[PDB]
RNA sequence: AGUUGCUUUGACUACAAAACCAUGCCUCUCUCUUGGAGCGAAUUGGAUGAUCGGGCCGAGGGCAGCGUAGCGCCUCUUCCCCUCACUCUCCUUUCCCUAAUAUGACUUGAGUCAUCAAAGCCUUUCUGACUCAAAAAUUUUUUAAAAAAAAAAGUCGCGUAUU
């Protein structure tokens, strides 16, 4: 046709690559490293690609949160030849402002051109202020574009009332609504989104039945199902029930496109109100949308059932998962793992623990803690002793350092307290020092008395002013200069 | 153990392309309803507990690998319906008689099911095949007769409580040229027939 | 001195949607590419009941030819296929509607804009996966010791009975 002349489908094989750009990436998987390697391949290779094929494999890689593999194809394949416009720039500023941080972006904005630096760079900008939370660089941009006649969309408007739902600032969203509205500036449905949502943060239940009214008067939005998810969110974290069940019947007839997270919406908004027929009532519906469910949802629906308390029902879609699983998703089985060490169930959790790492899942933090939470439970201090080091070994897996709580670290030293176990509670205090260079808020300030079994240490004070500078109480210190 | 229990699914959606989904993942689809929705009276069509249901695979394989294919519609069953897969809840029970299966002729995979419920008390008609028993012990077999098999179903109308799953008739005493009629087979005395029997037997040597 | 290299290579598609509350352990743990659940229709279905018509098997007495068993003619209705009502729960062929199919809706009229060390090699060094070397672990065999080995699941098929 003569609308799009530079087909994907009749283009020469000898210049151009054989299938799509955003069909070649994500050949090996959607790993990080599969897509790294199969951009390396690529950028070695002679075969070419078109403008719009790179600019959607740049959104499809940025929708899946690949932002460096992104940022690199941009950059080669400008220096390649291929000129940005203004809206490639935007994103491009974007792209840099997510993967080497503000402090590049801005560097970026610099160095951009005069005739470029026009309401796309300055959105974009605005975005990437308002997501890294920095309150007063974000309002010298407003001021500067405000003074610079700079047209301020209705996105640059929803980024600031996020920017004040997230830092705390809530009560400035109904003035800037009112100034948006005065500006003569048409809003979207994410407007309604975030005024709903900081009106239910202001304590005012009774303020969302007057917008809703609104936008029903104003006929220019459509609805859809984000605005239904919000209001079911805030109906269920207020208590009510029938208006609630009301929103997300609507929401299911505003779902026309089978949205996975509008389904997983489903499933946690029925199952946090408590109604099993209908949570499977949608689930049929999943499985009839996707005959190869992902672990998400198994991830969601198994810990909906063990929160509704149908456990063989949780123990069969187990079996499921297990004869249709592809990758050995380990919150599957640590999702039942708390539960069997909840219900104390003990020899399958243990049984699961075994044959968890020769199928394929290696043992993550949290598993370590769901039974050292058990051991806490039941009293038995040395096997706590066992999983906390594992899983300070394992830590988190986005690359953090796992702590423990404040509660579970002050039950077990108060169990500590009972038996005169001070070699455990040395053992938890070197435990908690390589975890955290503070060290206190009630872990040992009302804690030496377990050290009133036999004798005490040297120091006599002066190790309780090493780790920076705690204070006790005053009923504290009375057995402990009677012992000098 | 006596009879079979057989679990169920609710369904909401139906059609084709449904159908089809639902087999691909391994589910059969099916209905349960009463008598009286059958009826050609609008009249006589009552409180009728018409539901739709889906089956699972392996179930009804295992039932049929264990009870055999042309006797289906005769044996009953306890349907047990839940709302998920293994649920610890329930929505219903009983006990219901098929009449039904659909099944291709190429692999013979099950298409649908049709159930009726069968509560206490209900009078159902049933056609039921019958079983000839003492082949190998019949002496006008062995001295140089043939059983010649002349009518294969009866039909049977009485309570839901004791149909027999199959009709039994004792030919070891007969000798060649022999035959018994329809009254002499064994059943309940109060069952009745609604069956043109006359001057016909179920078997003849 | 002669050959081969040094000898540039690309894009032009118009595109800010990158701002989200739920459960949250890195919640898409890896989704590239799936027709519809339209209250939508036409042939077909049929989970249903009889009439009319047609068509087997068969049941007797017999006219009929034997010491059991007959060949044509003669009284019959079950059973099947149609037909008229009820009829949407499985199946075949189509048609409409929706979704999807990469965005949006003359000046390369012989141009404008970028690129102008690519490809190798050798030292380090951060982080992942694999082979493992070998030991501790558990089973069998051999005489507490020495040799070899699996652990966890799905699928097909056989024979046999415990709610």
């Amino acid at each position: 046709h003569l609308s799009r002349p530079r087909d994907i489908v009749k283009r020469s094989t000898k210049k151009y690559l054989d299938e799509p750009l955003y069909h070649r990436l994500f050949k090996d998987g959607g790993s990080e490293v599969s897509v790294r390697q199969q951009l390396n391949q690529f950028l070695k290779g002679t075969k070419h690609v078109f403008k719009w094929e790179v600019g959607d494999t740049i959104k499809k890689l940025r929708s899946r949160g690949l932002y460096y593999p992104a940022l690199k194809l941009s950059e080669v394949m400008e220096h390649r030849g291929m000129n940005k416009t203004v809206s490639d720039q935007a994103i491009h500023l974007d792209l840099v402002a997510k993967a080497r941080g503000i402090a590049a972006g801005e560097s970026y904005f610099v160095d951009l051109p005069e005739t470029s630096k026009t309401e796309l760079t300055y959105a974009s900008l605005l975005n990437c202020y308002c997501k890294e939370l920095m309150t007063e660089k974000a309002e010298g941009l407003l001021n500067k574009m405000k003074e610079l006649n700079i047209t301020v969309s209705s996105m640059s408007y929803n980024s600031l009332m996020t920017l004040y739902t997230k830092t705390g600032q809530a009560e400035r969203v109904p003035g800037m609504i009112q100034e948006m509205k005065a500006e003569d500036v048409m809003p979207d449905s994410y407007t309604y989104n975030v005024w709903m949502r900081a009106l239910a943060a202001t304590e005012d239940v009774s303020g969302v039945e007057r917008v809703i009214e609104e936008m029903n008067r104003d006929g220019r939005v459509a609805p859809d199902w984000t605005t239904y998810s919000n209001m079911a969110s805030i109906y269920v974290d207020a208590g009510l029930s029938e208006k609630a069940e009301k929103a997300l019947q609507e929401l299911e007839m505003k779902n026309t496109d089978r949205d996975f997270k509008a389904y997983q919406f489903l499933i946690t908004l029925y199952g946090r109100l408590g109604k099993l027929n209908e949570v499977y009532r949608i689930w049929r519906s999943l499985r009839l949308a996707m005959p190869k469910t992902s672990n998400v949802a198994y991830l969601n629906m198994i810990q909906v059932l063990v929160n509704l308390k149908d456990l063989p029902g949780a123990e069969t879609l187990f079996k499921e998962w297990q004869a249709n699983c592809s990758t050995y998703d380990i919150r599957v089985v640590n999702v039942m793992i708390g539960a069997y060490t909840r219900e104390g169930l003990v020899e399958k959790a243990n049984e699961l623990k075994e044959k968890s790492p020769r199928r394929g899942g290696k043992l993550n933090a949290k598993t370590w803690e769901l039974f050292m939470d058990y051991y806490v439970k039941r009293g038995e201090t040395a096997q706590a002793l066992e999983c906390i080091t594992k899983a300070v070994s394992i830590g988190k897996g986005d690359g953090g350092k796992w702590l423990p709580s404040e509660d579970t670290v002050r039950a077990l030293m108060s169990q500590f307290e009972e038996k005169k176990d001070v070699n455990g509670a040395e053992s938890l205090l070197e435990i908690l020092k390589k975890g955290t260079d503070d060290v206190g808020a009630e872990t040992f300030e009302s804690l030496i008395r377990t050290y009133a079994a036999a004798g005490k240490s040297h120091p006599a004070m002066r190790q309780r002013l090493k780790m920076e500078k705690v204070k006790v109480d005053k009923a504290t210190e009375k057995l402990l200069d009677e012992l000098c | 153990h006596q009879y079979q229990t057989i679990q169920a699914i609710p369904r909401e959606a139906t059609g084709r392309g449904v159908s089809a989904r639902d087999r691909t993942i391994g589910r059969i689809p099916a209905v349960v309803f009463p008598q009286s929705l059958l009826d050609t009276d609008a009249s006589k069509r009552g409180v009728s507990r018409k539901q739709l249901l889906t089956a699972d695979k392996k179930q009804i394989k295992s039932i049929i690998d264990s009870v055999g294919l042309p006797f289906f519609c005769s044996t009953t069953f306890q349907l047990q319906i839940r709302a998920g897969q293994g649920s610890s809840t329930l929505v219903e029970s009983g006990r219901v008689l098929p009449l039904k299966v659909h099944r291709d002729e190429e692999t013979g995979k099950i298409l649908n099911l049709v159930f009726v419920w069968a509560d206490d008390g209900e009078k159902l008609k049933v056609d039921v095949p019958v079983v000839f028993k003492g082949l190998d012990h019949c002496p006008g077999l062995q001295k140089g007769g043939n059983l010649r098999t002349i009518r294969s179903t009866l039909k049977l109308l009485g309570p839901a409580e004791h149909i027999p799953s199959k009709i039994e008739v004792d030919v070891s005493n007969l000798d060649i040229e022999d035959k018994v009629l329809l009254q002499d087979v064994v059943f309940h005395p109060s069952l009745k027939l609604l069956s043109k029997n006359e001057t016909m037997p179920v078997c003849k040597i």
